[PDB]
């Protein structure tokens, strides 16, 4: 800065970026589906259950004469992104971590791809837990707004625990009311489902240090574990009386809740997909995400443009347990 | 350089020119554009010479 | 014991998010102004105070309320991180400026009075009279976390 | 809705600074009467050499260096360069990055309350919210001076969970060669500084991993 007498060396450059979510998709839990039309279709078959009697070798015989059907349609939100790079941005600047280089157009669009791809994975990661507490994702637009429970008939069973009681085991009173009743209801066909507790940090170190848990805590590992029942997240774990307890660290579990779901289970969570407002596929099929870059035919002006609209769906909300309790 | 996004800190040259026509068969515009500084290095080897006449 | 620091904020294409591009010119959108550059009484030392983004006239003096709003100062020369004119202009000195008015599209979060307050109701209405899509629609907002 | 007015990203920051480097020479000399009319010392009678001498210096030297490098390493985690009796290029890096001091104070003295609980409040949560994206696999180590670390692990709330804990060998494995202790609970890492460099009563805590956070600059 005192001139052009001393010449400067080379420098640095470091980058901060926004936190990004891995849990749910690392888990595995949803399912997409491509389609044409704004609406997507539901058929959910429900099947009968029923215990045979002997009977003896002539007389009258028995009849199977059970089933049951339903069927419902929803919407899908739209979730535009845009921007535009002017002439004024790019000329007489240099690249920032290069010195001397001068700055090119090329640079700047391949940063602002970056930048809209890590939004595009921000807003999936958040519409993805909206699912879990039985509500469609879909901010400032009352239109695809759903609240599953009543739409498939089913009410939230709660599991109030108190972390004042000492002389009463927490983690008993989830085994007696919310596991049990996930597992009756759960269904046959599902193999290897594993019931898994989420919760809000507060709610987490509540439970960890009452009495009656301490010393189940204390004799757990709880170092690197981590690392080897998922994949990177950096969250606590605890598992103890086949229970997976998991602490939110994206805020995403309002304080003082949360929730149990039992994984497995095929096709429990699903996300749709419709195509974008374009012309050239208004019915065609359906994308992950669309990504436009347009340079303006008169060498002034360049835009870039992203879409994708998208629902995610929960199957079965007779199976998550809403748990909150007193601190 | 010219202003136009082509070549925003990328190159010179001494005269852009550019036509265009709207696509549509009804317009057409004609486009022109410079930029350049003349600059004497050395103000002292020029002399001024002014002349009483009559 | 300084380390000597040096920043900057924002760029041009963030405060026009888009533009309408007339075929026939490119000079419909933009109005030439001439405007003092360096403060009236301060020295020739003093970096002016024409941050980008600042609501001006129709003559060119900067906007103090709704009523003397008329465009928003673009110019090249006071861009973030266009630090290189100090010197160049005396106290009073008169320049040009650019104005942007018509067919734009204008970020909420951006303009501001001369004295440094955010645009109203009173000043978006003014501005929009123009034909100028004021929205505030902008994502990118909150910093990293914290 | 599909047909309305879309969105945009118009954010972004910068920053740039700028530093000095310190300087650090060393030197020897040897004469003729360092080694003549001397034995090597453990040949017996085989007769002093000038190679041997200048073998040894240099290893000398070599290990003075090296300690001087190890002990300006630690210099970076307390955010302040190491440049001793030269006050240019003495830098406070919070200052210059325009931060301060997140302080977890935790009071050994209450049994009721569990230390490792309030670090778990405070800092970790913390330095996870300011981690920032694109950090994969950095893992919170805690670092602490021997008096506070003999002060955690005495303190009741904490005993149960350190007597069931092994403390045997990992420190082979989960490190490779310092013998000082180990202790790793609720998913945070505990080291006992061995060298003084942290002050008595005094612990720290960095997230390792995170490319680019320390670096070192040459001249």
């Amino acid at each position: 800065q005192n001139g052009d007498f001393q010449i400067l060396d080379y420098t640095g450059l470091i980058s901060t970026m926004p936190r990004v979510d891995t849990l749910l998709q690392s888990m595995n839990l949803f399912t997409e589906h491509f389609g044409r039309t704004t609406v997507a279709r539901i058929e959910r078959l429900d099947d009968g259950a029923g215990d045979i009697k002997a009977v003896q070798r002539g007389g009258v015989r028995q009849h199977l004469a059970n089933d049951r059907k339903k069927i419902v349609n929803l919407n899908i939100p739209f979730f535009p992104l845009d921007r535009s790079i002017d002439r004024a941005d790019i000329q007489n600047f240099r690249e920032f971590g290069t010195e001397n280089a001068p700055a090119t157009v090329d640079a700047e669009v391949q940063r602002h791809m970056a930048r809209i791809r890590r939004s595009h994975a921000i807003l999936k990661s958040k519409a993805m837990y909206a699912a879990l507490k039985g509500t469609s994702w879909s901010p400032d637009d009352p239109v695809s707004d759903y609240n599953y429970y009543d739409v498939w008939g089913a009410t939230q069973t709660t599991a109030d625990v108190d972390f004042t009681k000492l002389g009463v085991d927490p983690i008993e009173v989830l085994e007696a009311e919310a596991r049990a009743h996930i597992i009756d209801w759960a269904g046959d066909n599902g193999d290897n489902y594993e019931i898994v507790v989420l919760a809000s940090r507060q709610w987490f170190s509540a439970l960890i240090a009452h009495p009656q848990v301490t010393g189940a805590y204390s004799q757990y590992p709880s170092t690197q574990e981590i690392l080897r029942r998922r994949l990177n997240a950096n969250n606590r774990i605890f598992e103890h009386k086949n229970i997976l307890f998991i602490e939110d660290i994206s805020g995403n579990i309002p304080a003082g809740e949360a929730y149990i779901f039992p994984r497995g289970i095929s096709r429990m969570f699903e996300i749709y997909y419709a195509p974008s407002d374009t012309l050239r596929d208004a019915n065609q099929a359906a994308q992950e995400l669309y990504v436009f870059f347009k340079e303006s035919n008169y060498l002034r002006e360049a835009k870039i443009e992203s879409e994708t609209s998208f629902l995610t769906v929960n199957n079965r909300p007779e199976l998550v347990v809403k748990s909150t309790g007193k601190f | 350089p010219s202003d136009t996004l082509r070549d925003a800190n990328q190159a010179a040259q001494e005269l852009y020119v550019f036509f265009k026509e709207s696509n549509y068969l009804r317009e057409a515009k004609i486009e022109s554009e410079t930029s350049f500084l003349t600059v004497n290095n050395r103000p002292e080897l020029v002399v001024k010479s002014t002349g009483k006449f009559t | 014991a300084k380390a000597h620091v040096a920043t900057l904020e924002g760029n041009y294409s963030d405060i026009v998010l888009g533009r309408v591009v007339a075929f026939g010119d490119t000079g419909w959108n933009f109005k030439e102004v001439d405007m003092t550059f360096i403060a009236d009484d301060a020295d020739a030392d003093s970096k002016t105070t024409l941050f980008a983004g600042v609501l001006v006239g129709e003559d060119g003096t900067p906007a103090t309320a709704a009523a003397g709003v008329f465009g928003v100062l673009v110019d090249r020369k006071v861009l973030p991180g266009v630090d290189h004119y100090i010197g160049v202009f005396e106290p009073g000195e008169k320049v040009p400026m650019v104005l942007a008015v018509r067919g734009l599209t204008l970020n909420q979060l951006k303009l501001k009075y001369a004295d440094g307050t955010a645009i109203d109701a009173a000043g978006i209405q003014a501005l929009e009279a123009q034909g100028n899509q004021v929205t505030d629609k902008i994502v990118g907002t909150q910093f990293i976390g914290s």
